[PDB]
């Protein structure tokens, strides 16, 4: 499901650099948005620490986004890890947009559902589906 | 997971 991975990232994306003032999935991207607006607002100290982790410069490559995800992801996936990697996609867009680097922003997205289409759809698949977010989340 | 973030314990 790469294509709706990849509007599922867009529609957040879009939905987030809005918020900073910068019937199929419909589901998913409302509770989507919901869970990430939570978790900014519970986890601000712990995401600051998350966020410091990584600045996306015009030289920087998806391995470095990798590498900072991977700890995220280091000893398995639930779905506050999941909330976690899209509000740090949002931070990083954010961040891009702020500091003038606004063509960041699809460099950005693309990262995140390679990312999501590799290493996370596989948990997602075993672990109840979007569904399953959906009914804890939305 | 073990719980390394704050979020992990809601899971």
């Amino acid at each position: 499901t790469g294509y709706d991975n990849r509007e599922i990232v867009m529609k957040y994306i879009h939905y987030k650099l809005s918020q900073r003032g910068y019937t199929e999935s419909e589901v998913v991207h409302l509770t989507l948005r919901q869970a990430g607006d939570d978790f900014e607002r519970r986890y601000r100290r712990d995401f600051a620490e998350m966020s410091s982790q990584l600045h996306l410069t015009p030289f920087t490559a998806r391995g470095r986004f990798a590498t900072v995800v991977e700890e995220l992801f280091r000893d398995g996936v639930n779905w506050g890890r999941i909330v976690a990697f899209f509000e740090f996609g949002g931070v990083m867009c954010v961040e891009s947009v702020n500091r003038e680097m606004s063509p960041l922003v699809d460099n950005i997205a693309l990262w995140m559902t390679e990312y999501l289409n590799r290493h996370l759809h596989t948990w997602i698949q075993d672990n109840g589906g979007w569904d399953v977010f959906v009914e804890l989340y939305g | 997971c073990p719980a390394r973030y704050g979020w992990d314990y809601e899971c």
